[PDB]
DNA sequence: TCCGCGTCAGACTCGTAGGATTATAGCATACGTGA
DNA sequence: CACGTATGCTATAATGTGGCAGTCTGACGCGG
């Protein structure tokens, strides 16, 4: 059972592992969470309808007055995504939202029967997200990147030394909310507990207690166990808890009953406990001086007296005891505290504590803040509660108190986002239980405490801070005016709103310019986690614990995916079958294994829950439809990794690929390649620029097709049907009837993207896949996009490779190609620029832009049309005017020669300049686009009005096959569904079909059927007509510019790049190269057959670098080749279909343990041969990663081609025709052009403009820069002798006016002389200097 | 340890005494009269009423310190011009005059380019019109359209919300982080390149050997009409100041020497090679 | 100074000029106006903070943020940190006669040459063009000249080919650890844009072709020409200034 | 680790292996960016200083 | 003398792309330079 | 005189301020 569009072309699978998942939809992430904050709920706060609630209702000052919100809707997108792009402007839509002014009596106690005023108030455009993933700001597409923070929630960590040499543990507890100030516990050396807010100056920890009214002997009762002491006749006796003492040294003779248990200066074991317990002991007799040292509990007063005989957390004596006894207390609560498992921290705490009571300490908490300020009552209670106690400004988050519970082992997951009592209490408790010994840290690290942000809830977070800039002004503008004749929409600012979130989606670092060269690129990049920007890490801030890979990042994020750079190990990128929990955890599908029986039961597990459980591997044999194979499975529980017996086993990986992200599932034999090769492999995926022709992989991994189809690039199918008509610009596909919905006409209509500029100038061209009357079915691929094949990512060109050098033009990674490469047009490559010509009005008057120009060739002329706009279709070369501009200049002050030479050739040209837009030096193309936007009131261009008539006819053309094509299908379904009850075939073809508006039948269901066609052909009559009206008023709309821009013209320019010397090649093994000599035909390397080799790569490049894989793919393509070369042979001898039959369904089924079945028989012939037709230019096979080609399989596959199992083959030298000395391995290896051409980077500079206040040459190719001769540059000359070299790059060369032009008249005159001078920046250092206030004057000789 | 400009004046604000109706009356009476004290204490007594319309200012040019200076003169000026043979109170009146400065301060010192206060109202009232304009039209308002509004004219519209424009920052930085300045992009202009400087000298040289190249009485009236050898560029008519004294001979010999210069520069290779430029 | 777009830009020396000028006047004003001594008083504190900010901003506590939030570049600013004018304007500069490629093998070189780029050389050797054409009388100037560059006319090509005659060029890769990392080579006119290094030197630059780029640097002076064909040439610079074990060497 | 990779390139490391061995890797490349900074501002404090 | 906020450091060239925001009332009397 | 630019004056009572820094880190001093 496969698909039409894998019967034209079947990839050969070697994975052996049965998949019980598909690869889900890869750009799940950013669709999803932007859906959820436009998504309108009524109850689940997510986006606009929580950021509403949360803010709203906002109530006035005084109290009268108040602002609430009813409900938001958005406009549809004034400019759909075509506009936006061309115009320059943001793809958004109008947010308008009811609001109602509600007004309360003064007089009256809430009398809420006064003024309701309820309107639509438009507050900014929100920018949507494409279908694709991408946001179109101010004409260019852009990627906005999820981002991983730690989770709101409490942490528990421990600088492990670093402070005190003494080396001593510091435990902290760190209370971080969603939003709010941060709530910090920590110890200190001498284990005094502290409170740090908002990470400000330390605090006693009780103090915090005392602010939440704890009194002392309360405190007490919460952190200590009581140890009771009853005073009876002399002796001194306290109630014992058979365990306590436990592993401590006895001090007394501890005796029970009258009998001896403990020997005095003996440690008590666990026979001394259980027999004490057992009889019963409750009571046991002490000396008097045990207690010197123990702590009072409660307060006890002197009944007689009524005074404190001892304060509460007092340290008792053996005259305290006395005073006691006479007094009449014969029992006495003290604390336990033994050090080791119950150390006294918070009794020392309350010592070093200065506060008494609640008040004192809220003052001490204020003054922490707000240090200075004198104390109020009401303000320091205020600012207590509004800390961590308000709901509006702490939120710890559905999350935050989730994890929070998690972390306190509570049964609730769900509950406040204000800190109660007891949550503050539990947090210090559980900080004093990790100080004692029993309880652990958590990792910040660890994937359970990072959390991911896609885009829906930064935008939230940014339209909420919006809103709260409203409610100052808002609130503001309630308790100054008059209530009755003020409107919401006066008080009411569109434009903060508006600011803050073009803000984010503009200046934002998260938001940035789609990284377009190919597919892959760009998939990669809408699945990319950072750790960077606003709330997370920076570059300085970032250690190295971080960046490494954790245990955790299995099955969620990449482990060889982030980029070579100060962003390594920051930036992610996602996991393949990796998602986000409802909270924002990362998540990984999991086989549920029940009594050893492996399941289809799927569960996707969190970072935490994943710790739980034994996960066993995805390479364990199952055996056929039931447990595993292997007695001893090899799995992973507790973050490691180990054998298992099989009833241990609670799970199992999905995939062998669910470790690794798209970009390196793409690569073939990762599995034997060095992990960093192969990470910069999937980096240099992403910069192939994709080829005139797009080459499928002959050697890929079967990810190929899925990657193409959910990139969006490729055109597929939602409907199916057959294919009514193809064009190289449409695709219209007639629907099947079963999925065709019977109200609307069922025609799909598929518009392709004809040659198109990409961010990185690259080529975008859609070209239909299938023939004229093909049939297809949903989710078939009706387009290939720029770098796809048949459905399949094509990044690249497969190629005839040998290793083995050549006269060292392959020294160092340096690649030899032949010319047949060049011939072939493979890796040329199109890249289209956009330049503007801008008309703008300055102080003198509006600039021209006609082709009237001062001082110009009619060689440059010629090329101008009328208006002063280049020809379509015009080849043009630097230097060469693409739109004429002249500049209106106000002094025509000229110096002598000028008058002389203006006199000469009469040539006044009035007092214009000339700032005509001209090509790039050096950058040479065809014209292929030109457009214009002018503003409303200024007259047309001619060249601007022809075009306006071009875009009005074809806007009239397209709208008018619309309705015909649309009205023609119509009317065949009429015609159908008037045969099923009234047999009239010839007899109404032959009257006309405009004149049907009267045929009809009986009163039936068909009869309902004709009323749904005839109104539906009337709608689109009238739709028609407000559609072309749209079309001519946004074609004669004069565009709203920059304020001073009269009007830009854009010119398109098309340029054919070819391959050439120092032009940069890859592979997907992290194998780069520079193009070193492009060879002729004759002097390549060629087989026994005659056929030339393409590519030279050079053998040393691969044992050091250790990615064998590009060795194993070459064997593979070879073998891939060698079947094509079989299939080739056998349609050039036509021969028979039965025998291509049988040979093909030998080679799919050859693997050892081939998991793919393909029983070819089914296929009809006519399927056979154009399957065969596509197999003949090399069979194409796929191997998954990790479950790839075994060498046994890929040496079985030579042998059907009747290629060498070793893959080695005879070569010939082209120049001598000699043999070469030994076998040399050439196969087929998958090859990539990067972006980085040589055309691109090559400059060169001998003067040019310079910089402002340093005058030195400015830096950069587009300025036309000098290379910075750095310190570390000059420091070689000094180690030289140089010093003249150095001298000259320092004065003449850089600052030194005088001197630069000096020595520049003096080359020109042949004397090669220096005549150095003081170079300007060091005029400016004095100057600077002398600007702080300190003399620094030159002293003369 | 309160080292804070802002905390340190405001604990000196509170230190205060609060007026009443009658205080303010008799310290009123005396004030205008001339009192030194008088005026310190209404001034001092009224400064918190500064500070509160002064939290309300932040946030538009200056700082709180700064708005609240400005606003304190505006305090002064109230207590000179304050009438208490009008029944009704200072508070009222002080109100006004303290917004009245901060406003006027706001609109000169934040402008980096010092703008006139009748362009800046114009120009206010153009924004008020934008903002209602955008409420009913979901999009924003054009020049033109604004400028149907208030029936006045397009090109002044234009001019207006020409100086809205904001300055940037040449110092702050654009690649990302901080790989290049403005100021290290935007090259000297009004400086020539050592290529355009070195052009001069070889056409200015050229012209001294040139000189020397043709009549002696052919480029003693050629230069000393434009300037070239004499030291005020002439017109035809005044080279008769020198020795010329003629105005058709002098016409003649200027064109004359240009004619047999134009075959001196066919010769030697330039004429229409140097005619593109 | 005016930007293209109409705008204007300036320093940000230009707001905390502005800053002291306000405060500094405003405390004229109010000596003039006799104000009670806390109203003075709050004056000179601005008027020292508005100071202290102009000459170092963020020494004297929270630095004066500007338009973005970032705060303003003050006087020792722009002279303290390595981008001040000590470490980025004057300890090293951006180049005249300077120019880069990528460098791809030119194992057909002798040790004391290196391709470089027909365009490339064009452009740097400009001024040494410029003086042989007048020599020779087939340019009568020097903006004829430029034209006859700009039309890349095929009796220049003859002339560039005898200017980089004996003229040695400075070969610079980043990073520049030691002295090697610079060296001179006599120039070989070549057809194409890449630059093609001697193997045997690829060791002291660290240079391996998989994209790397050079600088190019042209002594200009007949001193500068010297010291790099004695002390700077790649035939000359074999021994390595560390150990005594040499660097050129093939692999 | 406890457990060895007893299996090669040649061979094919199992998706534990590969996972095991990307630490060790990334460590080596993070080490290349942040380290080579130290090693330069030596370089730099002995120029000075000689 | 020692615990501790404070202050000073953190390779070299190449690239890409441009850039933002807010609002300050209506009116008359006034001072300054060119015709 | 006039256009552009500036200073001016108004009267219910109102009279103490408040948006972030996210803990980089080893190093080396200068007050209590
Ligand atoms: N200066 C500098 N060099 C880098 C950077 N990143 C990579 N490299 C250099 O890039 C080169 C990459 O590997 P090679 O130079 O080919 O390594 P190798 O020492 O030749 O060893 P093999 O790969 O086994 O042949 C190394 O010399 C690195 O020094 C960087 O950020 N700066
Ligand atoms: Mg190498």
């Amino acid at each position: 059972v496969y698909s039409y569009t894998e019967k034209k072309r079947i990839r050969k699978d070697f994975g052996k592992r049965p998949q019980v998942l598909d690869v889900p939809y890869l750009l799940s992430i950013q669709l999803d969470s932007f859906q959820k904050f436009i998504e309108q709920d009524p109850e689940g706060q997510y986006g606009l309808e929580a950021a509403f609630r949360s803010v709203f209702p906002i109530q006035s000052y005084s109290g009268n007055s108040e602002l609430q919100y009813v409900s938001y809707r958005l406009g549809e997108p004034v400019f759909d995504v075509q506009e936006c792009q061309i115009r320059g402007v943001t793809y958004s839509a109008p947010l308008r939202v009811k609001l109602r002014l509600v007004i309360y009596e003064r007089e009256a106690p809430e009398g809420t029967v006064k003024d309701i005023k309820e309107q639509e108030v438009y507050m900014g455009e929100i920018p949507l997200m494409t279908d694709n993933g991408t946001f179109v700001i101010n004409g260019t597409e852009r990627v906005i990147v999820s981002q991983l923070h730690r989770s709101p929630g409490v942490f528990f960590d421990s600088d492990k030394g670093k402070t005190h040499s003494s080396g001593k543990v510091l435990y902290n507890a760190r209370i971080i909310p969603y939003r709010g100030s941060w709530l910090d516990f920590e110890f200190d050396p001498k284990d005094n507990l502290f409170v740090r807010i908002d990470r400000r100056r330390k605090l006693p920890a009780t103090i915090i207690l005392r602010a939440l009214n704890y009194t002392t002997e309360q405190i007490l009762d919460l952190f200590f166990e009581k140890v009771i002491f009853e005073i009876r006749d002399n002796k001194l006796q306290m109630e014992l808890v058979p365990e306590r003492l436990r592993g401590e040294t006895a001090s007394f003779d501890i005796e029970a009953n009258g009998k001896v248990y403990v020997e005095k200066g003996r440690r008590i074991t666990a026979r001394h406990i259980r027999q004490l317990e057992k009889d019963d002991v409750k009571l046991i007799e002490v000396p008097v001086e045990y207690i010197a040292g123990k702590v009072v509990a409660k307060d006890y007063i002197d009944e007689s007296t009524g005074e404190l005989i001892c304060a509460a957390n007092m340290e008792l004596s053996l005259d305290l005891l006395a005073k006691l006894s006479q007094s009449g207390h014969k029992r006495i609560e003290t604390l336990f505290t033994n050090d080791l498992d119950h150390g006294p921290y918070i009794s020392e705490t309350l010592r070093v504590d200065p506060t008494n009571d609640r008040l004192s300490a809220l003052v001490e908490i204020y003054r922490m803040m707000r240090p200075g300020e004198p104390p109020t009552r009401e303000a320091a209670e205020s600012l207590f509660e509004n800390l961590f106690f308000s709901e509006d400004r702490y939120d710890l988050s559905a999350v935050g108190r989730m994890k929070f519970n998690r972390s306190l082992l509570r049964e609730e997951i769900e509950g406040s986002g204000i800190l109660s009592k007891d949550d503050i209490i539990d947090v210090m408790k559980k900080l004093i239980d990790i100080r004692n010994g029993k309880g652990e840290v958590d990792d910040i690290d660890h994937l359970g405490n990072r959390r991911i942000r896609s885009v829906g809830e930064m935008a939230e977070n940014q339209f909420r801070v919006g809103l709260v800039r409203v409610e100052r002004a808002v609130k503001e503008r309630l308790s100054l005016g008059d209530l009755d004749t003020l409107m919401p929409q006066d008080m009411i600012n569109a434009k903060p709103i508006s600011a803050a979130v073009k803000e984010f989606f503009g200046s934002s670092q998260l938001s940035q310019f789609m990284d377009q060269n190919n597919p892959l690129s760009e998939i990669t990049h809408k699945r990319r986690i950072s750790a960077l920007g606003p709330g997370g890490l920076t570059r300085e801030r970032a250690g190295f614990e971080v960046r490494d890979v954790h245990p955790t990042h299995y099955g969620r994020v990449c482990p060889i995916e982030t980029p070579e750079g100060p962003n390594i190990g920051l930036i992610n990128s996602l996991s393949v079958y990796a998602q986000t929990n409802e909270y924002g955890f990362l998540e990984t599908p999991y086989r549920k294994v029940t009594d050893g029986v492996v399941t289809d039961e799927i569960h996707y597990l969190s970072a935490i829950e994943e710790g739980n459980y034994v996960i066993a591997q995805a390479n364990s044999n199952l055996d056929e439809e039931g447990h595993f194979v292997e007695d001893l499975v090899t799995c992973r529980s507790k973050g490691e990794s180990s054998l298992f017996s099989r009833d241990q086993v609670d799970y199992m990986d999905v995939s062998t690929q669910q470790v690794v992200s798209v970009g390196a599932s793409l690569i073939p034999f990762l599995e034997h390649d060095d992990a960093n090769r192969a990470l910069m492999g999937a980096n240099m995926q992403r910069q192939a620029v994709p080829t005139l022709r797009a080459d499928k992989p002959l050697v890929g991994t079967g990810m190929e097709r899925a990657v193409a189809v959910d990139s969006g690039v490729t055109a597929v199918a939602k409907r199916g049907g057959v294919v009514q008509y193809v064009d190289a610009s449409r695709i219209v596909i007639k629907v099947n009837e079963d999925e065709m919905y019977p109200g609307e006409a069922g025609i799909d209509i598929y518009n392709l993207t004809k040659y198109t500029r990409s961010n990185q100038n690259t080529c975008i061209n859609q070209m239909p896949c299938v023939s004229l009357g093909e049939p297809v079915e949903r989710g078939d691929v009706l387009a290939d996009g720029p770098s796809t094949d048949l459905g399949e990512l094509a990044l690249g060109q497969n190629m005839r490779v040998a290793f083995m050098p050549w006269n060292g033009y392959n020294f160092e990674d340096s690649i030899l190609v032949s010319e047949r490469v060049v011939q072939e047009d493979r890796f040329t490559t199109i890249h289209i620029q956009e330049l503007a010509c801008v008309s703008r009005d300055t102080k003198l008057g509006p600039e021209e832009i006609t082709a009237d120009i001062p001082n110009v060739g009619e060689a440059a002329l010629s090329k101008l049309d009328e208006s002063g706009i280049v020809y379509i279709g015009a080849e043009v070369t630097g230097g060469d005017i693409l739109v004429g501009k002249v500049t209106p200049k106000g002094e025509t002050q000229l110096t002598p020669e000028e008058k002389l030479l203006r006199a000469i050739f009469g040539e006044k040209a009035s007092d214009v300049k000339d700032s005509s837009l001209r090509v790039p030096n050096g950058v040479s193309g065809t014209v292929i686009d030109v457009q214009v936007f002018t503003r409303d009131g200024v007259e047309k261009d001619k060249r601007a009005l022809e075009i306006e008539e071009m875009q009005l006819k074809q806007a009239k053309k397209d709208l008018s096959e619309e309705l015909q094509i649309l009205e023609a299908g119509l009317f065949s379904r009429i015609r159908a569904v008037l045969v099923a009850g009234g047999v009239e075939a010839e007899k109404l073809d032959k009257l006309p079909r405009d004149r049907w508006l009267e045929l009809g039948l009986t009163d039936e269901e068909k009869q309902n059927q004709l009323e749904q066609l005839a109104e539906q052909y009337d709608e689109l009559k009238h739709e028609f007509e407000k559609k072309l009206e749209a079309k001519r008023r946004k074609i004669t709309q004069g565009d709203d510019l920059a304020p001073g821009v009269l009007k830009i013209v854009k010119v398109y320019l098309a340029v054919k790049r070819r391959i050439q010397p120092g032009d940069k090649m890859a592979g997907r093994h992290g194998n780069k190269g520079v193009i070193s000599k492009i060879n002729p035909i004759e002097d390549m390397p060629y087989d026994e057959n005659g056929t030339p080799v393409d590519i030279v790569l050079n053998p040393l490049g691969v044992p050091s670098r250790m990615n064998i894989g590009q060795i194993l793919e070459t064997h593979l393509g070879m073998a891939a080749k060698g079947i094509g070369d079989k299939i080739n042979a056998m349609l050039k001898q036509q021969q028979e279909v039965a025998k291509l039959r049988e040979f093909i369904q030998r080679a799919y089924d050859l693997g050892a343990d081939v998991r793919q079945k393909v029983d070819l028989s089914t296929f009809s012939d006519e399927e056979v041969m154009r399957l065969a037709e596509n197999l003949r230019k090399g069979m194409p096979i796929a191997t998954p990663v990790f479950d790839g080609a075994k060498e046994a399989e890929i040496k079985e596959l030579l042998k059907l081609g009747d290629l060498p199992t070793s893959g080695q083959i005879r070569l010939y030298d082209g120049r001598t025709g000699e043999q070469f000395e030994r076998p040399v391995t050439v196969g087929y290896m998958y090859m990539l052009k990067l972006n980085h051409l040589v055309d691109d980077k090559m400059h060169a500079r001998s003067t040019g403009s310079y910089s402002l206040v340093t005058q030195q040459p400015l830096g950069g190719k587009a300025q036309f820069g000098g290379q910075r001769f750095g310190e570390m540059e000059v420091w070689a000359l000094e180690a030289y002798g140089a010093a003249y070299t150095l001298q000259e790059m320092l004065t003449v060369k850089s600052d030194d006016v005088n001197g630069r032009t000096k020595m520049y008249k003096n080359i020109v005159d042949g004397n090669h002389q220096m005549e150095p001078g003081m170079p300007e920046s060091f005029n400016v250092l004095l100057k600077e200097i002398r600007s702080l206030g300190i003399n620094i004057e030159l002293e003369d000789e | 340890r309160v080292l804070d400009a802002t905390q340190l004046y405001l604990g000196e604000i509170g230190y205060s005494p609060l007026l009443t109706a009658e205080e303010e009356v008799y310290f009123a009476r005396r004030a205008l009269r001339g009192d030194v004290a008088s005026r310190r204490r209404m001034i001092e007594s009224n400064l918190r009423l500064v500070v509160k319309i002064a939290r309300r200012y932040g946030n538009r040019g200056l700082a709180l310190l700064d708005l609240i200076e400005e606003g304190n003169l505006g305090l002064i000026r109230a207590v000179e011009k304050f009438d208490p043979e009008r029944g009704f109170r200072f508070s009222t009146y002080a109100t006004w005059w303290i917004r009245q400065t901060i406003e006027r301060a706001i609109m000169n010192q934040t402008r980096t380019i010092r703008l006139p206060i009748h362009i800046v109202k114009e120009l206010n009232v153009y924004l008020r019109t934008a903002r209602e304009l955008s409420h009913k039209l979901d999009h924003e308002p054009s020049a033109e359209e604004i400028a149907e509004q208030l029936d006045k004219p397009v090109d002044d519209v234009s001019r207006m919300l020409r100086l809205n424009e904001r300055i940037t920052s040449v110092d702050t930085p654009l690649g990302g982080d901080s790989e290049k300045a403005l100021l290290d992009i935007l090259a000297d202009e009004k400086e020539n390149g050592p290529e355009d400087t070195t052009q001069d000298d070889d056409m200015k040289q050229s012209i001294v050997k040139w000189l020397f190249e043709l009549n002696a009485k052919q480029r003693e009236v050629l230069a000393r009409r434009f300037g070239l050898l004499g030291y005020e560029a002439a017109t035809l008519e005044d080279v008769g100041r020198e020795i010329g004294l003629t105005r058709e001979r002098v016409r003649q010999i200027q064109v004359e020497g240009l004619r047999r210069l134009r075959e001196i520069l066919q010769t030697q290779g330039l004429n229409i090679e140097a005619l593109f430029l | 100074v005016p930007l293209d777009g109409g705008r204007f830009a300036t320093s940000d020396l230009n707001d905390l000029y502005r800053r002291v000028i306000n405060r500094n006047n405003r405390l004229k004003r109010l000596l003039d106006l006799a104000a009670p001594d806390i109203i003075v008083r709050n004056e000179k504190r601005m008027l020292q903070e508005a100071v202290d900010a102009l000459l170092d901003n963020g020494r004297r506590g929270r630095a004066i943020t500007g338009s973005n939030k970032r705060p303003l570049k003050s006087l020792a600013d722009m002279i303290k940190g390595k981008q001040g004018r000590f470490r980025q304007n004057l300890l090293g500069k951006r180049v005249d006669y300077s120019g880069r490629s990528v460098i791809t093998v030119g194992p057909y070189l002798r040790l004391h040459q290196c391709g470089l780029p027909k365009k490339m050389a064009l452009e740097l050797f400009k001024p040494f063009i410029y003086g042989k054409l007048e020599l020779r009388g087939l340019a009568t100037t020097i903006k004829a000249a430029k034209k006859m560059v700009e039309r890349e006319e095929a009796v220049v090509w003859d002339i560039l080919d005898e200017v980089i005659r004996e003229h040695p060029v400075l070969l610079n890769r980043a990073p520049t650890l030691h002295r090697l990392g610079i060296q001179a080579f006599e120039p070989v006119l070549i057809e194409g844009k890449a630059i093609q290094l001697h193997p045997l030197v690829c060791a002291a630059y660290n240079a391996d072709f998989d994209g790397d780029q050079m600088a190019v640097h042209v002594p200009l002076t007949l001193e500068a020409q010297l010291e790099a064909r004695a002390l700077m040439m790649s035939t000359n610079n074999i021994l390595s200034p560390a150990n005594g074990e040499p660097i050129i060497v093939p692999s | 680790i406890e457990t060895p990779i007893t299996a090669n390139f040649r061979e094919g490391l199992n998706v534990l292996q590969y996972f095991i061995s990307t630490h060790g890797a990334r460590k080596g490349l993070a080490d290349t960016a942040l380290k080579t900074a130290n090693s330069g501002y030596l370089t730099r404090r002995l120029v000075d200083v000689a």
